[PDB]
C-alpha cells in the first residue's frame, strides 16, 4: 500500500536479484535446489552441502558475481528438520553492490566442507559454528572452542541446551580454585508463555 | 539409530531420569483461539522448586525446567527424542469432533432444542 | 552417510588408541606442568575412565567426533590453554556424592 | 502495628514468627517498614457525592494519573469506589 | 451428499448444513467470533464472524449463515476486514478501560482479536456508560461493566448448567445481563461461565488478582475429586497451584468441569501432611524423620502377618500405590486389601470389568434412547455424566427414568419411584417402563454405586442385571448393564483385585492396619482390637490421620505422577505439578521404602517398573485413553443369579440431595475453604 | 497355597480364542466350584495370552496361554488347583 | 526549590535519610508474603 506506515518496496531490485538467481540456478544446476527472492530485496540461494565450495567460489570469481567478501557465516538450528542445522552465507559484491545468501543444510555428523579456501574470513566463523552448534567443518585449519569455557562440554546454541546451561563456576576455599558445580538458579527463569491463541499473519497460514 | 547421548554434553543424570512428553498443547479454556494448539511440543518432567530463603522467590536445580522444543509432526519429537536418548510419553492429539449447528433448530416446533430466551 | 574421518569402526578403534596413547604419555608432564596435587595414575586412571564412559558407541561417526573432541582437549592441555582449575574439572572433588540406593534417594528429597 | 515477638508487622501483613529462623537477619539491622499503609490512607479520604449516575474518574492530573474509568452510583447501599484509586464516590440521597 | 464451497479460492467438501464459519475451520481458517460457542446454541448477535462472499452484495454471519454449493467465502477480503474493524470499534466505544485491574487481561478474546483484526485507535469521543454489578454467588466475581453482551453464560446456563437463572434485562444499549433480581446461581457447573465469558466480566472469585496468565505454568492433569475423569490442566505458578482449567476431551469432560474440581485447589494448601508423624510416650503424634516412621511400621509388619495386617484403601489413591501396598501385604501373606466403597462381591464380583464399569461409556449416552437410573444422584455424584445425559436429552430427546428418591436433575425425567420393589416390577414385566425399554433400540440402564453400598446391594445388583438380561433376551453391541462409581481409586482397586469394600475387615479384625489415604471413618479405633496399629499415609489429615499411631505424609494427585481409573474404565495418568510439600514422597516410593527396611523389598525402583508391575496385575491399567470392550455380562448375570438376595423396603435415597452435599466430599474438598463458603452461602 | 488367579486374555488375538471360548462356557462353572479364589480376568493388547497365579506370600507364576484350546486352558488351571 | 517549593504531600518524608548502608539502620531484604501451605495440626489429646 501506500503512507508513511507501509514500508517502500523497489521492485526493479526484485526483478534484478530474481533475474540473477536464476543466473545462478541455470550456471549450477548440479547444486542449486532452490532460488527465493524475499519481497524486501534478498536474494537467496538454496545448495546442496556438497556445493558450499564450488558455489561459493563460483559467485566469489565470475566476473558477473564478483562476491568477493565474505559478510557473515552463521547457522540456524531447527530441531524439526533431520538435517537440524542450517549454515547461511552471507556474501557482498562490491562491484555490483549487492549481497547474496547461501542457504545449506547439514545434520549432527555429516561433515561440511570448509570454506577457508574460498575466504580466508570463514576461519573463526567456522570455529564459532562449530563450538556454539557442534557443526564439524572438514578439511578446517584449526578448528576448536572460540567463545567458550576450555573445558566447556556441550554445544550452547543448540535448541536443546538449556539458557542457564548445566554447570556453574564458584570459588571454593578448601581446594583453594575455581570450582564447577551443578546449577542451582535462586530465581528459575521465568518462562512466559506470549503466543496469542489468534492467528495474526494470514499470508503465512501453513493448510491443514 | 543415531546416539548423540555422547556429543549432546548432556550430564548422564538428565538423559536417562528425565521423561519427555511429546504432546500438542491444548487450548486454554479462557479464550477460543486455536493457533497455539496446531503445532506438536516437547517438555521435561517438572521436578522441585524450593524457596530462597532471603527474598521468597522459588529455586530450582532442574536444567531442563524452561526447556520447551516446538516440533512440526510427531514423528519429529519422537526421532529428537531417540537420538538424545530421552524417555518419551507421546500424546495423540485430540482435535475436536465436528458438531452440527442450526440456527433454526433454536426455534424448533416440537424438538427440545428450542430456547427459552435469545 | 560421508564418513567423518573412520569408514568403518576398527578404523575408529585405531584412531581412539592413537588418542589414548598420546593422553597416557602426556599425564606425567600435565602433573608437572600444572602441579597437580593429582598422582600420575590418578590422570591415568581418570583418561581410562573418561575413556571407558564412551564404550558404548558403536557409530563410527560418532566415534570419529569424540576423537576429534578428545584431540581438542588435549591440544589445549598441551598448549596450557586451560588452567589448573581446567584440569582440575575433570576430578569432580567439591561436588557432594549423591547415593544411588532408593532408600538413600528417599531420605534425600524428590529426587526421581 | 507490631507484632507479639516485636517485630513491626508490614502493611502485607506479614511478620516472621518466633520459630522463624529467618528472623536472625533483623539482629543488628532495622526491618525496613513503610509507615505510610495505604489501606488506612484512602480510608480517611472523604466520600465524594455527585448526583450524575455515572461519574469518570481519572486519578487526578489527567495524564499523571490513572486510565478514566466511568463508575455506576445505581447501588443505593454501596458507594461507588474507584478501581485503581480507590477513592468512593457517592449519589446524593 | 457433501456439496462443494470455496474459501478464498481453496475448494472444500462439506456436509450440507454446514455453517460457512465451520467450512472455514475445515480448511484452516478460524473466523474471529464473541458469541458463536462450538457447544453452544448459534447466537449471531456479537456480529463480528461477518465475512465476505463472492458475488454478495451484504457480508453473511459465517457463525449462523448455512454454506451453499458454489460459495467462494472471502475470509480475508476488504469487505470481512472492514466489518470486523467497524464491529470491534463498536465493542469497544463502551468498553471499560480496565485491562490493567481486569484478570481476563493477558488472555482476553476482547484485546487479542482487536490486536489481529481491529483498529488501533479510537473515535469515540463521548462518554463510556457504567453498569452496576450483580452478585451470583461466592464464587464468579461479576464486573457488568466489561460485559460485552454475547449472551454465551445465558445460553450456557439454559442448555448445559439447566438453570434458568441468567437472561438480558432492558433493550437498547441499557440493556443489563444477569438475574433481575437478587439471585445467586446455584449449579454444579456454575464455575465454566467463568471461561465461556470472552471478556473478563466473570472472572473466578478466589483467582482474582492472583497472577496473570502469560507466567503462569500449564501441565495437563487429571481430576480426582470425582470419577468421571475430568482433565484439567493445573496452573502453577513459582511452585504453587495457582488454578485449574477444563482440558478438552469430547470423551470425557468436553471443554467442562465441575465447581468443585475447579475451586478445591485451596483445600491443597491447608492441613497438610508434611513430616512423618509418630506417637510419643504421651500418646500424641509427634513430627520424627522418615527412617523413624518407617523403621517402627516394618517392625509392626514383622511382628504380625496374615489377616493380622489389613489395609483400607483411599479414595483419592493411585493404581501405583495401591499395588505397591498389595504387594506389601502378599508378602506377609495378607490378601484382606478392603476398599473403603462396598461393591458386592457376589457372583462375578471384580473378577468381571464388567460387572463394576460403565460398559455403556460416556459417548454412548448420546446414543441412548432411554436411560434409567437407580438410586443415584447423577447431577452431584458425577456432574459431568448428569450433563452429558442432559445433552443427549437436548438433543437426542434420550427418555430418563429414575428409580429414586426424586432429586432434580437439570432435567425432567420419569420418576418412577424410590422404593426397590419396582426393580422387581420392571424386572417381571409387570411395570410399564420394562415395555419402554423392551420398544427401546439403545436403552441404557445406570445402577449408581451408592445404592450398592446399602446392605441389599447384592440384591439390587441382582434386580439390576435382571433387567439388563431382560433387555438383552428381548431385543449389535450395544452395552446395557452400567454401574456409576463415585470413587476416582475404586475403579482401579477393583481392577487390581481390593476387596471392594471393609466387611472384610470387620470379620476378622487386624492389629496392624494400613490406612492408605482413608478419612471416610469407616472403620474406627472400636472397630478394631485395643492394641491396634494403625499407619494413615494421607496428603491431608482429616480422619485417619488423628486415629493414627504413625503418619506417612504423601503426595497430591497435583503433586505426582500417577494412574487414576475413570468410572468408565479409561485408565488416565496425572502429571505432576508441584512437589509433594515438607518431607512428603510419592506413596508408591513410600511403600517401596517401607518394604526395603523390612527386608521384603518390592521388585520395582522407578515410576516405569511400577507401571509395569501394573500391566502385570491388570494390563489395562498401561494403555492411557483406552477404554477397553469386554462384554461378559452372561457369565455375570448368571453368577449373579445364583444367590438370592433379598431386597429391603428402605427408599433408594441417594446420599447427596442437594448441591450442599456436594461441595464437600473428599478430604482435600473438606480442607478447602472455598468449597466451605460454598456450602453455607446456599445453606443461607 | 494359591490367593488369586490373572487370566489375561486379548480381544481379538487369535491366540486367545481358546481362553475366549473358556471364559464364554467353563469360567462359570469353575466360579461356581472355586467362589473363593479370585479368577481375575483381564485384557491384554499386542501380546501372547498368560495365566499368572499368586500363591501365598507373594509367589506369582504366569503360564503362556498363546494358542491354548479352552480344554488347554482348563487343564492348566485345574493343574494350578490341584498341585 | 526557595523560589518554587515543591508540591506538599503528606506520605513525603520530613525528614530524609542519607545512604545509610554500613550503619545499624541498613536495609535488610526479607519476604513480604505469608506462608502458603498451612500444615495440620495433630490433636492435643492423647487417643
Ligand atoms: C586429566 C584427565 C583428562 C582425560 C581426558 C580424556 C578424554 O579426552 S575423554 C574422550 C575420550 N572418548 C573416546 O575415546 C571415544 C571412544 N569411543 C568408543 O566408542 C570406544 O569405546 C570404542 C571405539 C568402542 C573402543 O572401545 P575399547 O577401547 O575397545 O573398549
Ligand atoms: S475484558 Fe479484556 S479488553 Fe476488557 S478490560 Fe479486561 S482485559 Fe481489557
Ligand atoms: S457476562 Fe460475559 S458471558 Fe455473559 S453476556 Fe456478558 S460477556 Fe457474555
Ligand atoms: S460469532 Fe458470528 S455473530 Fe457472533
Amino acid at each position: 500500500d501506500t503512507r508513511p506506515t507501509i514500508r517502500p518496496r523497489n521492485d526493479v531490485v526484485h526483478k534484478q536479484l530474481s533475474a540473477f538467481g536464476q543466473y545462478v540456478a541455470e550456471i549450477l544446476p548440479k547444486y542449486v535446489q532452490q532460488v527465493q527472492v524475499s519481497c524486501f530485496n534478498e536474494l537467496e540461494i538454496f545448495i546442496h552441502p556438497d556445493g558450499v565450495i564450488p558455489v561459493l567460489t563460483f559467485l566469489r570469481d565470475h566476473t558477473n558475481a564478483q562476491f568477493k567478501s565474505l559478510a557473515d557465516l552463521t547457522a540456524v538450528d531447527v530441531p524439526t528438520r533431520q538435517n537440524r542445522f542450517e549454515i547461511v552465507y552471507n556474501l557482498l559484491s562490491l562491484r555490483f553492490n549487492s549481497r547474496i545468501r547461501v542457504k545449506t543444510y547439514t545434520d549432527e555428523l555429516t561433515p561440511i566442507e570448509s570454506s577457508v579456501t574460498v575466504y580466508k574470513a570463514a576461519n573463526w566463523y567456522e570455529r564459532e559454528i562449530w563450538d556454539m552448534f557442534g557443526v564439524f567443518f572438514a578439511n578446517h585449519p584449526d578448528l576448536r572452542r572460540i567463545l567458550t569455557d576450555y573445558g566447556f562440554e556441550g554445544h550452547p546454541f543448540r535448541k536443546d541446551f538449556p539458557l542457564s546451561g548445566y554447570v556453574e563456576l564458584r570459588y571454593d576455599d578448601e581446594v583453594k580454585r575455581v570450582v564447577a558445580e551443578p546449577v542451582e538458579l535462586a530465581q528459575e527463569f521465568r518462562k512466559f508463555d506470549l503466543n496469542s491463541p489468534w492467528e495474526a499473519f494470514p499470508a503465512y497460514r501453513q493448510p491443514p | 539409530k543415531l546416539d548423540i547421548t555422547t556429543l549432546t554434553g548432556v550430564p548422564e543424570e538428565h538423559i536417562k531420569t528425565r521423561k519427555v512428553r511429546i504432546f500438542v498443547p491444548a487450548r486454554n479454556n479462557m479464550q477460543s483461539g486455536v493457533n497455539n494448539t496446531k503445532k506438536w511440543k516437547m517438555e521435561f518432567d517438572t521436578r522441585e522448586r524450593w524457596e530462597n530463603p532471603l527474598m521468597g522467590w522459588s529455586s530450582t536445580a532442574d536444567p531442563l525446567s524452561n526447556l520447551v522444543l516446538t516440533f512440526s509432526t510427531k514423528e519429529d519429537a519422537v526421532a529428537f527424542a531417540e537420538k538424545n536418548g530421552w524417555s518419551f510419553d507421546v500424546e495423540e492429539r485430540k482435535v475436536p469432533k465436528p458438531k452440527s449447528k442450526s440456527y433454526g433448530a433454536n426455534f424448533s416446533w416440537n424438538k427440545r432444542t428450542r430456547v427459552s430466551t435469545k | 552417510v560421508k564418513p567423518i574421518f573412520s569408514r568403518d569402526m576398527n578404523e575408529a578403534k585405531r584412531r581412539v588408541r592413537e588418542l589414548y596413547r598420546a593422553w597416557y604419555r602426556e599425564v606425567p608432564n600435565t602433573v608437572h606442568l600444572f602441579q597437580l596435587d593429582i598422582s600420575v595414575k590418578q590422570g591415568r586412571d581418570k583418561v581410562r575412565e573418561m575413556f571407558m564412559k564412551n564404550a558404548h558407541v558403536t557409530d563410527p561417526r560418532v566415534v570419529d567426533l569424540l576423537v576429534i573432541k578428545g584431540k581438542m582437549e588435549l591440544e589445549e592441555t598441551i598448549n596450557v590453554w586451560k588452567q589448573r582449575t581446567h584440569i582440575m574439572r575433570f576430578f569432580h572433588e567439591t561436588e557432594a556424592p549423591r547415593p544411588t540406593d532408593f532408600l538413600s534417594k528417599f531420605y534425600v528429597g524428590h529426587d526421581p | 502495628r507490631t507484632s507479639p515477638t516485636g517485630e513491626k508487622v508490614t502493611h502485607t501483613g506479614q511478620a516472621y514468627d518466633d520459630g522463624d529462623y529467618r528472623r536472625v537477619r533483623f539482629s543488628d539491622r532495622q526491618k525496613e517498614v513503610n509507615e505510610n499503609f495505604a489501606i488506612d490512607l484512602i480510608a480517611e479520604q472523604p466520600v465524594s457525592e455527585v448526583g450524575s449516575r455515572v461519574i469518570s474518574c481519572d486519578g487526578g492530573g489527567g495524564a499523571l494519573g490513572h486510565p478514566r474509568v466511568y463508575i455506576n452510583l445505581d447501588k443505593e447501599t454501596k458507594t461507588g469506589t474507584c478501581g485503581y484509586c480507590g477513592l468512593q464516590f457517592r449519589q446524593p440521597h | 451428499n457433501l456439496i462443494e464451497v470455496f474459501v478464498d479460492g481453496q475448494s472444500v467438501m462439506v456436509e450440507p448444513g454446514t455453517t460457512v464459519l465451520q467450512a472455514c475451520e475445515k480448511v484452516g481458517m478460524q473466523i474471529p467470533r464473541f458469541c458463536y460457542h462450538e457447544r453452544l446454541s448459534v447466537a449471531g448477535n456479537c456480529r463480528m464472524c461477518l465475512v465476505e462472499i463472492e458475488k454478495a452484495p451484504k457480508v453473511v454471519a459465517a457463525c449462523a449463515m448455512p454454506v451453499m454449493k458454489g460459495w467462494n467465502i472471502l475470509t480475508n477480503s476488504e469487505k470481512s476486514k472492514k466489518a470486523r474493524e467497524g464491529v470491534m470499534e463498536f465493542l469497544l466505544a463502551n468498553h471499560p478501560l480496565d485491562c490493567p485491574i481486569c484478570d481476563q487481561g493477558g488472555e482476553c478474546d476482547l484485546q487479542d482479536q482487536s490486536m489481529m483484526f481491529g483498529s488501533d485507535r479510537s473515535r469515540f469521543l463521548e462518554g463510556k456508560r457504567a453498569v452496576e454489578d450483580k452478585n451470583i454467588g461466592p464464587l464468579v466475581k461479576t464486573i457488568m461493566t466489561r460485559c460485552i453482551q454475547c449472551t454465551r453464560c445465558i445460553r450456557f446456563a439454559s442448555e448445559i448448567a439447566g438453570v434458568d437463572d441468567l437472561g438480558t434485562t432492558g433493550r437498547g444499549n441499557d440493556m443489563q445481563v444477569g438475574t433481575y433480581i437478587e439471585k445467586m446461581f446455584m449449579s454444579e457447573l456454575s464455575g465454566n461461565i467463568i471461561d465461556i465469558c470472552p471478556v473478563g466480566a466473570l472472572t473466578s472469585k478466589p483467582y482474582a488478582f492472583t497472577a496473570r496468565p502469560w507466567e503462569t505454568r500449564k501441565t495437563e492433569s487429571i481430576d480426582v475429586m470425582d470419577a468421571v475423569g475430568s482433565n484439567i490442566v493445573v496452573s502453577t505458578r513459582t511452585g504453587e497451584v495457582m488454578r485449574i482449567l477444563p482440558r478438552m476431551h469430547e470423551d470425557i469432560n468436553e471443554e467442562w468441569i465441575s465447581d468443585k474440581t475447579r475451586f478445591a485447589y485451596d483445600g491443597l494448601k491447608r492441613q497438610r501432611l508434611t513430616q512423618p508423624m509418630i506417637r510419643n510416650e504421651k500418646g500424641l503424634l509427634t513430627y520424627t524423620t522418615w527412617e523413624d516412621a518407617l523403621s517402627r511400621v516394618a517392625g509392626m509388619l514383622q511382628s504380625f502377618q496374615g489377616n493380622d495386617v489389613a489395609a483400607i484403601a483411599g479414595g483419592l489413591v493411585d493404581a501405583e500405590a495401591l499395588v505397591a501396598l498389595k504387594d506389601l501385604l502378599n508378602r506377609v501373606d495378607s490378601d484382606s486389601l478392603c476398599t473403603e466403597e462396598v461393591f458386592p462381591t457376589a457372583g462375578a464380583g471384580t473378577d468381571l470389568r464388567s460387572n463394576y464399569l460403565l460398559n455403556t461409556t460416556i459417548a454412548g449416552v448420546e446414543e441412548a434412547d432411554v436411560i434409567l437410573l437407580v438410586g443415584t444422584n447423577p447431577r452431584f455424584e458425577a456432574p459431568l455424566f448428569n450433563a452429558r445425559i442432559r445433552k443427549s436429552w437436548l438433543h437426542n430427546d434420550l427418555k430418563v427414568a429414575l428409580i429414586g428418591s426424586p432429586v432434580d436433575l437439570t432435567y425432567r425425567y420419569d420418576h418412577l419411584g424410590d422404593s426397590p420393589k419396582i426393580l422387581q416390577d420392571i424386572a417381571s414385566g409387570n411395570h410399564p417402563f420394562s415395555q419402554i425399554l423392551k420398544e427401546a433400540k439403545k436403552p441404557m440402564v445406570v445402577l449408581g454405586s451408592s445404592a450398592l453400598q446399602r446392605s441389599d446391594g447384592t440384591a439390587i445388583l441382582a434386580a439390576v442385571s435382571n433387567i439388563a438380561q431382560n433387555i438383552r433376551l428381548s431385543s449389535g453391541d450395544w452395552k446395557v448393564m452400567n454401574i456409576l462409581h463415585r470413587i476416582a481409586s475404586q475403579v482401579a482397586a477393583l481392577d487390581l483385585g481390593y476387596k471392594p469394600g471393609v466387611e472384610a475387615i470387620r470379620k476378622n479384625p487386624p492389629k496392624v492396619l494400613f490406612l492408605l489415604g482413608a478419612d471416610g471413618g469407616c472403620i474406627t479405633r472400636q472397630d478394631l482390637p485395643k492394641d491396634c496399629f494403625i499407619i494413615y499415609q494421607g496428603h491431608h489429615g482429616d480422619v485417619g490421620a488423628p486415629m493414627a499411631d504413625v503418619i506417612l505424609p504423601g503426595a497430591a494427585y497435583t503433586e505426582k505422577s500417577a494412574t487414576y481409573v475413570n468410572t468408565e474404565g479409561r485408565a488416565q495418568q496425572t502429571k505432576v505439578a508441584v512437589t509433594p510439600p515438607g518431607l512428603a514422597r510419592e506413596d508408591w516410593k513410600i511403600i517401596r521404602a517401607l518394604s526395603e527396611i523390612a527386608g521384603m523389598t518390592l521388585p520395582y525402583d522407578t515410576l516405569d517398573q511400577v507401571r509395569s508391575r501394573l500391566e502385570e496385575v491388570s494390563p489395562n491399567l498401561v494403555r492411557y485413553d483406552d477404554v477397553e470392550g469386554a462384554n461378559y455380562f452372561q457369565q455375570a448375570n448368571e453368577l449373579s443369579k445364583l444367590v438370592n438376595q433379598q431386597l429391603l423396603a428402605d427408599p433408594l435415597v441417594p446420599p447427596q440431595l442437594t448441591i450442599k452435599d456436594f461441595y464437600m466430599t473428599d478430604s482435600i474438598s473438606r480442607a478447602s475453604q472455598t468449597m466451605a463458603k460454598c456450602v453455607k452461602a446456599v445453606t443461607e | 497355597g494359591l490367593r488369586e488367579i490373572r487370566i489375561h486374555l486379548c480381544q481379538r488375538s487369535p491366540g486367545s480364542q481358546g481362553v475366549r471360548d473358556f471364559i464364554e462356557k467353563r469360567y462359570v462353572e469353575l466360579k461356581k466350584a472355586n467362589p473363593d479364589l479370585p479368577i481375575l480376568i483381564r485384557e491384554c493388547s499386542d501380546v501372547q495370552p498368560k495365566l499368572w497365579a499368586r500363591y501365598a506370600f507373594g509367589q506369582e507364576k504366569n503360564v503362556s496361554l498363546n494358542n491354548f484350546s479352552a480344554d488347554q486352558v482348563t487343564r492348566t488351571l485345574e493343574n494350578v488347583l490341584s498341585g | 526549590p526557595t523560589t518554587k517549593p515543591p508540591t506538599a504531600r503528606k506520605y513525603i518524608w520530613t525528614n530524609h535519610k542519607f545512604n545509610v548502608s554500613g550503619t545499624p539502620q541498613q536495609y535488610v531484604p526479607y519476604s513480604t508474603t505469608r506462608k502458603k501451605i498451612q500444615e495440620w495440626v495433630p490433636p492435643s489429646t492423647p487417643y
